[PDB]
RNA sequence: CCCGCAGAAGAAGCACCGGCUAACUCCGUGCCAGCAGCCGCGGUAAUACGGAGGGUGCAAGCGUUAAUCGGAAUUACUGGGCGUAAAGCGCACGCAGGCGGUUUGUUAAGUCAGAUGUGAAAUCCCCGGGCUCAACCUGGGAACUGCAUCUGAUACUGGCAAG
RNA sequence: UAGCUAGUAGGUGGGGUAACGGCUCACCUAGGCGACGAUCCCUAGCUGGUCUGAGAGGAUGACCAGCCACACUGGAACUGA
């Protein structure tokens, strides 16, 4: 309030730390995913969910879900990991991206080519 | 992938055999990944199964050494040194480098 | 050495000098002391274009700087009273 | 005359050397308060003059040891 | 000349003996375009009986805000439960830039250019009343001329 | 660059004739103006706050037939410029060059004035404009060139360009077919149904 | 406490104008003096009067129009905890120049429009509103 | 760059449509499969999932993610609080530090005025000019809120003297 | 991280640098820096500016341009303005 103790104590800043644990200015990594289990979600939904522990490529273990109906997702063939945060298993801050590198994309999806990696149909 | 993972139509495996052992393999010719594994292939059988997990062009990498970190493996190739970033990875977690010459030798072996 | 010289700003395909006074030892577009003028060589017929004092480099040239080839036609282009 | 500072003596005996302690008012760029600030400085002097207790006027010259550019010229009054 | 519209409306419950019951509160702010400031608030069991209610309170307590062509005369300041507005002329520029709730106050004021920027509680219910009380403060430099000059 | 679908389906969601439609026939007559905008579109009017000053953006570009992009561009050189933003943000659009086109009635619609300057027919000041967005400023003439030159598509407007307002800003002419752009047009020359303080609040927040 | 005796006479002034009180008696000095002398020559406060030898007494007479007072408001600007100068432009004006600051110069103390006439400013005092 | 030839020929996709947030129905699935930036949708009338139709936004881009600021008056100098929501040391004496009643003189440090030097050019901004326009480029001006010295003003603050 | 400094702080004399100088020696004195943050630790080229912002600020140091440092790691000298 009084601007006296300002002078000696400055105004302090959060140091606001990101929702990406994997940081290095990467927009996008790759990673292992060794095992992927079907664990249940939070307390007012009910359902079996794909998601996929991924060893990325800077040596964090760390999990991720996989988005779109089914996969062929499972221990070799590394795939790509966008990131984002969305709240339904307990503690997963990332996702996988289908339809890039060994990573299937949605087989017969029509709408929303741009997400999950799938092609153009010839018409 | 899809085919070979659905084509048990089971969750496990019927029976004990279950247990296997990886490998982890590149060799500094195209020519011989794609011919020796079949060979490779020829040694495998019911009680244990041997399987190859990324092919390499050639060398070594970091990404190779990680491929063997993950999973349980024994690193080997036809003809290749290590790099500098290679040998960093290799020595300080317990790992298995091991070149060979001739394919004979590496038949015997994997055996 | 000071020298007087023209130094390229303008764009790719497009060039447009900068006649400027500096050292020998610079780059071509790094330091140097003072700006004198400017030099198009695309332009068109009009009453701008080439424009040069003679005031601030005949100080320079009693002060001990060189003129370079360019310098030296742009001088004898442009002339003093005409 | 060269630019001078209103800054005291502080310490008395260095074995002929003296410092200078400059008091100023400055603006803080942020918040606008004046805070005094102090900036001591090594001062040359010769025949081991007058010490603490007084205010020392100070001008620029050549470094004649580690730091130490200043010079003293006149001292006003005598004690503290 | 009426020019009359709505901000919001929300919906709020009694809970009852037998039942939760839903009422529904409009709130309307009106005004002839050049001054003349005005507002009513209201409440109803259903929708079009709430506004109109709003409207009809709207008509009475209406006060004069002193304006100089199409802007406000000087930058001022009004307080009113937890709501902090300040507010600038800047003068025939740009102008009418302003989010909803405070948006009705302004435009049918009759001021075309006055910068909203609402601080504190942003809330519909005591946006509205801030303003007010900040235009009826404001005073005009033709009837000042009691203080003023001599 | 361009928008290439139906002009109609532009006009029928505003709910107001972008004059799109002028050509040969106009004052529509065959319509349908708004009721159903899409399959679903007879739902009633009401609409937000936000909208309203997102649908008077829509108004003023499809009129013009300007991108986004092209017209962010318009609006930052209209409030860098002196006097009120609003004003001359319809200003820089009406100093375009294939809307002098359409105002002198060389094309018929707004879309075919684009098409004719495109092709570089269009000559100002003698050298010849390919581009459409090419600003025009006061005591600038106009004229389509010697090729081209009293063709049935080009004669058809200027005939029936007669009809319409006639803008007192610039000269008809249409004898030698030639125009003059004589100076920049005032408040009440345009705008009227079209809204300027509703456009300009959108790129504020 | 005493240490402000400036802000102390614009506390003065919004409780004699809250209050209805007319008559409003303080400790006077030299600068207490020309800042009173500074609100007279607009014209908000009616007269000013100083009564003592040994201890001076400012007297201000504030006067009322209406029922609403004639001062809006009135803030302590440049206070010791914390100092406010202001070159030549850069004097803020008040209420888009409806009223006046007051303002201390180095010829004496006057208001934010003399002052810009002046072609010299100094430290600001408060915002008569 | 200009002129000629042929012929609409060679060239439109992407997200999103429960509210926020511009833009809705049917069918399939039935807490299953999945969406999600936030509050949340689906357990047999789902405008929230998947497909289709229609529509909206944008356009050789579109969307997602990552990073920075704004919004965030949510570190609040400008510009916020501390009875009961986070927040007044359990209380007091006290050095350094911050601040200081009132009268006169002096000093001119702070402060304020004027002038000089400097604050590279580019960039930003303003009025023009040149690439078919724009991006881009460029003439001149303004600006770079700063700092130092010199010459002045003495209200206020500070130093000093007498009260 | 609250105490940190023996060439450490200052003088005299000699030597040394193109040039002032604990720059480097002998001798003399016991100081120097520091709560206005010394020293230690972690991180980082800096600035003209760029990005955001109504402004104040915040973040940032790509290209363009100035200065400094580095030239496989560590250390040293020669030639020469
Ligand atoms: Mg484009
Ligand atoms: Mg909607
Ligand atoms: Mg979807
Ligand atoms: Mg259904
Ligand atoms: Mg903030
Ligand atoms: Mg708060
Ligand atoms: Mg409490
Ligand atoms: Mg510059
Ligand atoms: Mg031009
Ligand atoms: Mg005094
Ligand atoms: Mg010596
Ligand atoms: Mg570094
Ligand atoms: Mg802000
Ligand atoms: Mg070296
Ligand atoms: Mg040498």
């Amino acid at each position: 309030a009084t601007v006296n103790q300002l002078v000696r104590k400055p105004r302090a800043r959060k140091v606001a730390k990101s929702n990406v644990p994997a940081l290095e200015a990467c927009p996008q990594k790759r990673g292992v995913c060794t095992r992927v289990y079907t664990t249940t979600p939070k307390k007012p939904n009910s359902a079996l969910r794909k998601v996929c522990r991924v060893r990325l490529t800077n040596g964090f273990e760390v999990t991720s879900y996989i988005g779109g109906e089914g996969h062929n997702l499972q221990e070799h063939s590394v795939i790509l990991i966008r990131g984002g945060r969305v709240k339904d298993l307990p503690g997963v801050r990332y996702h996988t991206v289908r339809g890039a590198l060994d990573c299937s994309g949605v087989k017969d999806r029509k709408q929303a080519r741009s997400k999950y990696g799938v092609k153009r149909p010839k018409a | 992938q899809q085919k070979s993972k659905l084509e048990n139509m089971f969750a496990n495996m019927t029976e004990g055999e279950v247990h296997e052992v990886n490998i982890v393999l590149k060799a500094d010719v195209q020519g011989s990944v794609e011919a020796i594994s079949d060979s490779l292939l020829k040694l495998s059988t019911d009680e244990v199964k041997v399987k190859i997990i990324g092919s390499g062009v050639g060398g070594i990498t970091e990404t190779d050494a990680t491929l063997a970190a993950a999973s349980n493996a024994i690193l080997v190739g036809f003809n290749v040194r290590a790099d500098a970033s290679a040998r960093k990875v290799i020595e300080a977690e317990s790992l298995d480098l091991r070149y060979y010459s001739v394919i004979y030798n590496l038949i015997d072996e994997v055996k | 050495m000071v020298t007087i010289r023209l130094a390229r700003h303008g764009a790719k395909k497009r060039p447009f000098y900068q006649v400027v006074v500096a050292d020998s030892r610079n780059a071509r577009n790094g330091r140097f002391i003072e700006r004198v003028g400017f030099f198009n060589p695309i332009a068109s017929e009009k009453e701008e274009g080439t424009r040069l004092d003679l005031d601030r480099i005949a100080h320079w040239v009693g002060q001990g700087a060189t003129i370079s080839d360019r310098v030296a036609a742009l001088i004898k282009e442009v002339n003093k009273a005409a | 005359k060269i630019r001078t500072l209103q800054g005291r003596v502080v310490s008395d005996k260095m074995e002929k050397s003296i410092v200078v302690a400059i008091e100023r008012f400055v603006k803080h760029p942020i918040y606008g308060k004046f805070i005094k600030r102090t900036t001591k400085l090594h001062v040359h002097d010769e025949n081991n003059e007058c010490g603490i207790g007084d205010v020392v006027e100070i001008r620029e010259c050549r470094p004649l040891s580690k730091t130490k550019s200043w010079t003293l010229v006149r001292v006003v009054e005598k004690a503290v | 000349e009426l020019q009359e519209k709505l901000i919001a409306v929300n919906r709020v419950s009694k809970t009852v003996k037998g039942g939760r019951i839903f009422s529904f509160t409009a709130l309307t702010v009106v005004g002839d375009g050049n001054g003349r400031v005005g507002f009513g608030y209201g409440k109803a069991r259903e929708v079009p009986a709430a506004i109109q209610k709003a409207m009809e309170k709207a008509r009475r307590n209406m006060i004069n805000v002193a304006l100089n062509n199409g802007t406000l005369q000087h930058p001022v300041k009004g307080v009113h439960t937890g709501s902090r507005v300040f507010m600038q002329p800047a003068s025939e520029g740009t102008g009418i830039i302003a989010g909803g709730a405070m948006r009705a106050v302004l435009e049918v004021a009759g001021v075309h250019n006055v910068l909203a920027k609402a601080y504190g509680s942003t809330n519909p219910i005591n946006v509205v009343r801030a303003t007010i009380d900040g235009l009826e403060n404001m005073n005009s430099p033709e009837m000042v001329a009691a203080k003023r000059g001599k | 660059a361009r928008y290439l679908g139906p002009k109609l389906k532009l006009s029928r969601r505003e709910g107001t004739d972008l004059f799109l439609k002028s050509g040969v026939r106009a004052i529509d007559t065959k319509c349908k103006i708004e009721q159903a905008p899409g399959q679903h579109g007879a739902r009633k009017p009401r609409l937000s706050d936000y909208g309203v000053q997102l649908r008077e953006k829509q108004k003023v570009r499809r009129i013009y037939g300007v991108l986004e992009r092209q017209f962010r561009n318009y609006y930052k050189e209209a409030a860098r410029l002196k006097g009120n933003t609003g004003e001359n943000l319809l200003a820089l659009l009406e100093g375009r060059l294939d809307n002098v086109v359409y105002r002198m009635g060389f094309g018929a619609t707004r879309a075919e004035a684009r098409q004719l300057v495109s092709h570089k027919a269009i000559m100002v000041n003698g050298r010849v404009v390919n581009i459409a967005s090419y600003q025009v400023s006061p005591n600038d003439v106009v004229s389509i060139r010697e090729k081209a030159k009293k063709q049935s598509r080009v004669k058809a407007a200027l005939e029936l360009a007669e009809q319409r307002e006639k803008p007192t800003w610039l000269e008809v002419d249409a004898g030698k077919m030639e125009g003059t752009f004589k100076r920049k047009p005032e408040r009440s020359d345009l705008s009227a149904d079209i809204n300027e303080h509703l456009i300009v609040e959108l790129y504020s927040k | 406490s005493m240490q402000d005796p400036i802000a102390d006479m614009l506390t003065r002034i919004r409780n004699g104008q809250a209050a209805n009180k007319a008559a409003v008696t303080m400790p006077s000095s030299k600068l207490k003096v020309a800042i009173a002398n500074v609100l007279k020559e607009e014209g908000f406060i009616e007269d000013f009067k100083v009564e003592g030898d040994t201890k001076p007494e400012l007297e201000l007479t504030l006067k009322y129009f209406q029922g609403k007072a004639v001062v809006e408001s009135i803030q302590r600007v440049s206070r010791p905890g914390l100092r406010i100068y202001k070159r030549k432009d850069e004097l803020p004006k008040v209420m888009a120049g409806l009223g006046i600051a007051v303002v201390s110069t180095s010829k004496g103390v006057m208001t934010d429009r003399a002052a810009r006439q002046a072609g010299l400013g100094g430290e600001i005092i408060c915002y008569v509103a």
